[PDB]
């Protein structure tokens, strides 16, 4: 019964495992979890695409070989965080677990993922120049110090016209500001200015509406959300999960009754059958952290916040 | 096989 080989990557990491016919997802989560010393589990989630090309999550609960894991040598598999907190400020608790959702989001946003306007883009790479260098000493850190540095999406960087020094005297002004900050506050700090951004922690699908429209449906953790496809920032029609009663779905129509039946039901059309599951996969996650974050904390999650604050508190 | 499915939120159910 040979084993299959699978490679997993977190953010900044390789890890490289052996596994079985029968092993499922949950398993596979569970070890690397333990190997990577995480323990707020219910962000995670080991990313990967389908033999028809699309990017999914790994269902835990059914087998990992079986589902459409994409047939390669090692099955690639990349441990990325799956749901988003509200307020990353007081839900996000352990530096590790806190760390992996910059890192995520940051090569997000360097790749035009989640969009992000020049200056707020400056201000965002100032940040992690803060936290990857540390104090700007001039001393040291002189010009072009941020020559061999990944810092801005791409976007402003074909749209504009600066030269990359002029733009780099940019960072390094705001990182002259940032001084006495911990890379913990630095990367926190990061965060904070993303997630209000239009696209962080959106899952964006391709779908029509009864005509044949081109439209995109996203879920997030406040609900759903009907964009006009030229416009993946403004959503054109939302669906937040109070004003919702029941999500369903046939092969590939999917409806979304309000919870108002004065008000109509409103319905899509999906591409392929998995994306409605997927979609409806999602729905259940979020809504999920949505309760269980409206609710007393649980007690693990008490001791954490308090083995936390001893973490960062002081001394004599 | 398996072609349907729904999750019910507001619903007076969850709170």
């Amino acid at each position: 019964p040979k084993p299959i080989n699978v490679r997993v990557t977190t953010m900044d990491a390789e890890l490289e495992f052996a596994i079985q016919p029968n092993t499922t997802g949950k398993q596979l989560f569970d070890q690397v979890v333990k190997t990577v010393g995480l323990r707020e589990v219910w962000f995670f989630g080991l990313q990967y695409v389908d033999s028809k090309g699309y990017s999914t999550w790994l269902k835990l609960n059914k087998k990992v070989t079986q589902q459409d894991v994409k047939k390669e040598n090692p099955l690639q598999f990349k441990f990325r965080a799956k749901f988003f907190p509200e307020d990353v400020s007081e839900e996000l608790i352990q530096e590790i677990t806190q760390r992996l959702f910059f890192l995520q989001v940051k090569e997000a946003i360097l790749n035009d993922e989640i969009y992000c306007p020049p200056e707020t883009a400056v201000l965002l790479a100032s940040y992690a120049v803060q936290a990857k260098y540390g104090d700007y000493n001039k001393e040291i850190h002189k010009p072009g110090y941020l020559a061999n540095d990944r810092l801005l999406p791409q976007r402003v960087l074909e749209q504009h016209k600066l030269t990359k020094e002029q733009w780099e005297e940019r960072i390094q002004n705001w990182h002259e500001e940032h001084r006495g900050m911990l890379r913990e506050d630095s990367m926190m700090e990061y965060l904070k200015i993303a997630q209000d951004l239009e696209m962080y922690g959106v899952n964006y699908f391709e779908i029509k509406n009864k005509k044949g429209t081109e439209l995109w449906l996203g879920v997030d953790a406040l609900g759903l959300n009907i964009y006009e496809h030229d416009d993946k920032l403004t959503p054109k029609i939302g669906f937040p999960w109070s004003e919702i009663r029941n999500i369903s779905f046939n092969d590939k129509k999917f409806v979304i009754k309000p919870i108002d039946k004065k008000a109509p039901d409103f319905v899509f059309y999906a591409p392929r059958l998995r994306i409605n599951k997927r979609i409806l996969a999602l729905c259940m996650g979020n809504h999920e952290l949505y309760m269980r974050r409206r609710k007393p904390d649980t007690i693990e999650v008490q001791q954490m916040k308090a083995q936390a604050r001893v973490d960062s508190s002081g001394r004599i | 096989k398996r072609r349907t499915g729904a999750l019910t939120l507001s619903g007076g159910g969850k709170r």
